RNA sequence: GUCUACGGCCAUACCACCCUGAACGCGCCCGAUCUCGUCUGAUCUCGGAAGCUAAGCAGGGUCGGGCCUGGUUAGUACUUGGAUGGGAGACCGCCUGGGAAUACCGGGUGCUGUAGGCUU
RNA sequence: CCGUGGAGCAGAAGGGCAAAAGCUCGCUUGAUCUUGAUUUUCAGUACGAAUACAGACCGUGAAAGCGGGGCCUCACGAUC
RNA sequence: UAGUAGCUGGUUCCCUCCAAAGUUUCCCUCAGGAUAGCUGGCGCUCUCGCCCGCAGUUUUAUCCGGUAAAGCGAAUGAUUAGAGGUCUUGGGGCCGAAACGAUCUCAACCUAUUCUCAAACUUUAAAUGGGUAAGAAGCCCGGCUCGCUGGUGUGGAGCCGGGCGUGGAAUGCGAGUGCCUAGUGGGCCACUUUUGGUAAGCAGAACUGGCGCUGCGGGAUGAACCGAACGCCGGGUUAAGGCGCCCGAUGCCGACGCUCAUCAGACCCCAGAAAAGGUGUUGGUUGAUAUAGACAGCAGGAUGGUGGCCAUGGAAGUCGGAAUCCGCUAAGGAGUGUGUAACAACUCACCUGCCGAAUCAACUAGCCCUGAAAAUGGAUGGCGCUGGAGCGUCGGGCCCAUACCCGGCCGUCGCUGGCAGUCGGCAGAGCGAGAAAGAGAGUGG
RNA sequence: CACGGCGCGUCGCGGCGCGCGCGAGCGAGCGCACGGGGUCGGCGGCGAUGUCGGCUACCCACCCGACCCGUCUUGAAACACGGACCAAGGAGU
RNA sequence: CCGGGUGUUACAGCCCCGCCCCGGCAGCAGCAGCUCGCCGAAUCCCGGGGCCGAGGGAGCGAGACCUGUGUCGCCGCGCU
């Protein structure tokens, strides 16, 4: 997987061709984090090849759609049991984080993991995600949001836009 | 460099199966080969008469002269960058009819009869083999039961 | 669950140069008819070609082309191969003449033949000659990887309609 | 149901022990003048028909060994093609396709051709 | 009594072989005369070696058959 | 006598088209030749504007194999360890005159197991791969010839005659054939496989692609790396790679994190580093204890049998050898350490008072740091950069190659393309139009 | 609505389809143009001793590029060899 | 005003859940000109900037009762 820009949710069912054997096996629903849907069907292949003895041309993608969120507009606590390969062995971790969507959950998961374990998309395997309560919650990067009133400043602000004003008389204040 | 004997590097490839060594079955023995034949080459080491060179077993050839216990064939062997059909004389233990022709002769027989049968009738039949197809679109149905969830299994150490 | 039928005409794009090309994949290009970098042309779908686009995956971007791909890259681009000459197709009576046997005798037959992987496709896209693309305006994502990792070569399901919009 | 003569495929047919065999047959069995051959009529060859299923042979049995065929091992090991992937390296991950073998756990234990009998 | 080869088959090794290709006897000289074709190295040339035949004279066996050297893979030599 | 030279050196105008080899076999052959291979030239026989063939490709069938892997409770050969049996033998002993009569044993032996192996082992056994077939030279009939084979006008083969076209997988493409022939016969490099070697910018192979023979954009620089192969130009767009300045492009109010180096780091080949460590910092895993009040921290206790037994010259707990008990208890180890020859004394484990909410470890992985020493002054390309111009994951936009698209021009090749129809007061100006063929000539109702 | 005559209409299924005759398959003009590759039936200036044009060629400046040829060689700018410069002669007959 | 504690609608709110016509009403991948998509036989209109303009006898109608003209073929139209 190349984690390009924001993901997406997919819900990903599939199924063996209908042999002499059996006439229907059972139908295998997953949840992909992807792109799109092209990588979305890919990764789905991938992991049930994992999990059971399925092949794509040994099986075929029943459906394969986006689930948008349930809830976009309610900023939640987000637990993330994730699986990933490191330069000497492979761990289990659980982080959590906080947002709106379950998608950008996981996004903020991939690019979490590049920037402090230099993991990529490829070793990553993302096993599940689900909506913690404020009080389930254990990390204290996330735990200290959890007040009623929450109330901090912006101390240092940094001028932007350096270049517009290229030349200017001020020297820029930073305290606003 | 390399020796040039005869049968170097066969060991293997002359050998017998595993268990199947001694008399030679006569099954071998009673087939007929005519003129003209696709027939298969694989020599066997248990009698050393009339055997191929090593250069030639796993290929295929076409019978031109039948003998009292051998047979001539021509046969195909890419020598650099040509190709020669030489004829070689084998005895018939090492050697095999060919099944690869017999499902075309099966297939020309019946297509013909196909042909011949709805002639008189004028409808339209298809004899050409074509390739695989595209799946075509169908239904499929739950009978109630939602999917099962997959996921992978955490990561932990048998060794 | 309804599951569409598999696609049954897909669109192939070379995305690679002459230079240290392997002899089979050389050998399937040259089946496949892309001689030239940014060449494209129309394969119907069966055993055979999977395994042959399989064998070429590196070299090439392939999907599912859609009825306005179609239509754009035969008005546009679409030149007729007639008496071994590349003729630009600007009038019905080309079209007519070389595939009028087939009950081709215009555009639009041509289209519909196509787009339907009719009973003569073979004839049909024999016709027409290799399509002459543009360079891809805004550029390719990375040409060596595949596109399930981030590039541009390989079967990318719908999306070489947008690819197409840009190359032609 | 089954046997004999000649077989085809050559263990699903072999090996060890145990039980049962009606009729025909196959055998064991009784003798050495002739044919024939031995140290020895033990074997082979020859001439027979008192007795017997004891043995061979046939059928069956064994939580049997083996053999044959499946599941598991396992989408594991390995592997075609790809990357300006990781790693100091050793090597490893991913994409595109193919895909094993022990241990362990199931099922089975000869089919059949021609000719001629027995089951009146 | 058990014994699938765990021995032997001249030699190195490998392959092959159980009423045999091993061991013991009987009879013999296909290790003989002759024209072609083919394989092996190969240039697809020789030598060497080998393979199927064909034509005579034979050997052996009741016979079917088998045999023109050694169970196969090596043991050899142009012009003058 | 201009002696010979398989060996050096040189070998004189332009444009156009095609375009290599350093490999096979033989040679007193190894700096050379001959011969195949690779090249060019000259053609020729047909082909289309129903059909033939061919293919560095796939598909459908069908065979071929002994590598990767795996196996040793399977053969061969190595190989560790314990179990259970016996006299089948030997070795230490023992009762026995002796006795397989008997006691242990150590062994060899047998039977089940068990650890680890094989380029010259193997029951199994891939992937990639090597042949063959996918029709007209085919099928189905009738009849003749034969000195061969023959129970048999049996078998086989060859002949004639006749009937069957839905041209029997996909895709692509004109094909076949004949002469004459130059140069070459020192090679090298790269992914993967692989032999020798400690290794090498070493030596030797297999496959493919390159360099040589080749310029162009990028890697600062560069025979081989990445992209892409080239007639002379205009416009547009890209590949690889980049966008602080050199230097075209981020002068985006780019997103999220990590990192401080008194040796920072900064992009395939590639041009420099390991084992081992860090209470630097950031994540993660596992286990503990904490309002029956911990973790600190500040203070009080830290006892008897007994100076436990064997010991040493001396060992009272603190050099040595096993164990490690009890009653008192809120608790005290026949002791965690400092101390003396032994004590003594101090101190710890453990429990209490104050304090009143989170605290301990053991691992693991990122960046940074130690490990880290060479000689002219010195090189992420340089300047320089720390709310990055560094590292990881990512988003838009932008820059340009002789590549791609459109246009012009030159040339080559192909269409073995078109034009003798300039048919004119003696004439009538066409054979571009989807459909094999007459703007046909005239005779009767 | 790329529908438009009259008939004989079975050329027909129940009308539509779909055939046979109708001086017998001849209605004409003008005009506009997204129509087999650009035209203007549109214009403006400056011109006699100081001005107009002259790709290239003479000299100079600037930006980018740019190592000396020939030769053997796997590899040449080479710390490989020949070469100060110029004229004439000079090698597949 | 702040801190600590209790607690479950109070002088704020939050989540889930049967129905009331899926309760009803706009509207709807919304110029609330950025809350999140894939597209166009389910797609058309207008405008701006840059480069170029290669080629040069295409015919029309006139009818052997005439001999003109240089705006012509295909295509899409308008008028009589
Ligand atoms: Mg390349
Ligand atoms: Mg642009
Ligand atoms: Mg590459
Ligand atoms: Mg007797
Ligand atoms: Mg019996
Ligand atoms: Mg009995
Ligand atoms: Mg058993
Ligand atoms: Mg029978
Ligand atoms: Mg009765
Ligand atoms: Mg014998
Ligand atoms: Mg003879
Ligand atoms: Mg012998
Ligand atoms: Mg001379
Ligand atoms: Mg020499
Ligand atoms: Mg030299
Ligand atoms: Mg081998
Ligand atoms: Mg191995
Ligand atoms: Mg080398
Ligand atoms: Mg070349
Ligand atoms: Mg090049
Ligand atoms: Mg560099
Ligand atoms: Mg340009
Ligand atoms: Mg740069
Ligand atoms: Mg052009
Ligand atoms: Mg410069
Ligand atoms: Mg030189
Ligand atoms: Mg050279
Ligand atoms: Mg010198
Ligand atoms: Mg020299
Ligand atoms: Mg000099
Ligand atoms: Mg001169």
């Amino acid at each position: 997987m190349k984690a390009s820009g924001t993901l997406r949710e997919y819900k990903v069912v599939g199924r063996c061709l209908p042999t002499p054997k059996c006439r229907t096996p059972p139908l295998y629903r997953m949840r992909i984090f992807a792109p799109n849907h092209v990588v979305a069907k890919s990764r789905f292949w991938y992991f049930v090849s994992q999990l059971k003895k399925m092949k794509k041309s040994s099986g075929e993608i029943v459906y394969c759609g986006q689930v948008f969120e349930k809830s976009p507009l309610r900023v939640k606590n987000f637990g993330i049991w994730l699986r990933y390969d490191s330069r000497s062995g492979t761990h289990n971790m659980y982080r959590e984080y906080r947002d709106l969507t379950t998608a950008g959950a996981v996004t903020q998961c991939y690019r979490d993991m590049g920037a402090r374990h230099r993991a990529r998309a490829h070793s990553i395997q993302i096993m599940k995600v689900e909506e913690i309560a404020a009080s389930k919650c254990r990390r204290p990067a996330v735990k200290q949001f959890h007040d009623s009133k929450i109330k901090f400043p912006l101390p240092h602000r940094v001028l932007r836009r350096q270049h517009k004003p290229r030349f200017t008389t001020k020297r820029p204040n930073t305290f606003f | 460099t390399n020796t040039k004997g005869k049968r170097r590097g066969t060991r293997y490839m002359f050998s017998r199966p595993f268990r199947k060594h001694g008399v030679v079955p006569l099954a071998t023995y009673m087939r007929i080969y005519k003129k003209g034949d696709i027939v298969d080459i694989k020599g066997m080491g248990t009698v050393q008469k009339g055997m191929p060179h090593k250069c030639y077993h796993g290929k295929t050839g076409r019978v031109y002269n039948v003998t009292q216990h051998a047979v001539g064939i021509v046969v195909n062997k890419q020598v650099k960058g040509k190709i020669l059909a030489k004829r070689i004389n084998v005895r018939i233990e090492h050697i095999k009819h060919s099944k690869s022709r017999d499902s075309f002769l099966k297939r020309v027989k019946e297509n013909d009869q196909k042909k011949k049968e709805a002639k008189e009738k004028g409808t339209w039949v298809q004899l050409k083999r074509q390739p695989a197809p595209p799946r075509e679109a169908h239904f499929v149905r739950t009978n109630g039961k939602e999917p099962e969830l997959l996921e992978p299994i955490p990561y932990e150490f048998m060794a | 669950f309804y599951v569409p039928a598999e696609p049954k005409l897909a669109f192939v794009i070379r995305i690679r140069g002459i230079n240290g090309v392997s002899p089979k994949v050389r050998k399937v290009l040259q089946l496949l008819r892309l001689r030239q970098i940014f060449n494209g042309t129309f394969v119907k779908l069966n055993k055979a070609s999977i395994n042959m686009l399989r064998i070429v995956e590196p070299y090439i971007a392939w999907g599912y082309p859609n009825l306005k791909s179609v239509n754009e890259l035969i008005y546009k681009r679409g030149y007729g191969k007639i008496n071994k000459k590349r003729i630009a197709l600007t009038d019905n009576t080309l079209i007519a003449r070389s595939l009028g046997k087939y009950n081709i005798i215009c555009m639009e037959d041509l289209i519909h033949e196509i787009y339907t992987v009719g009973k003569h496709f073979k004839e049909a896209n024999n016709f027409l000659w290799p399509f002459k693309l543009s360079s891809p305006r805004g550029g390719m994502k990375k040409k060596t990887t595949h596109f399930v990792e981030g590039g541009d070569a390989g079967n990318r399901e719908d999306q070489i309609n947008r690819l197409i919009r840009r190359m032609n």
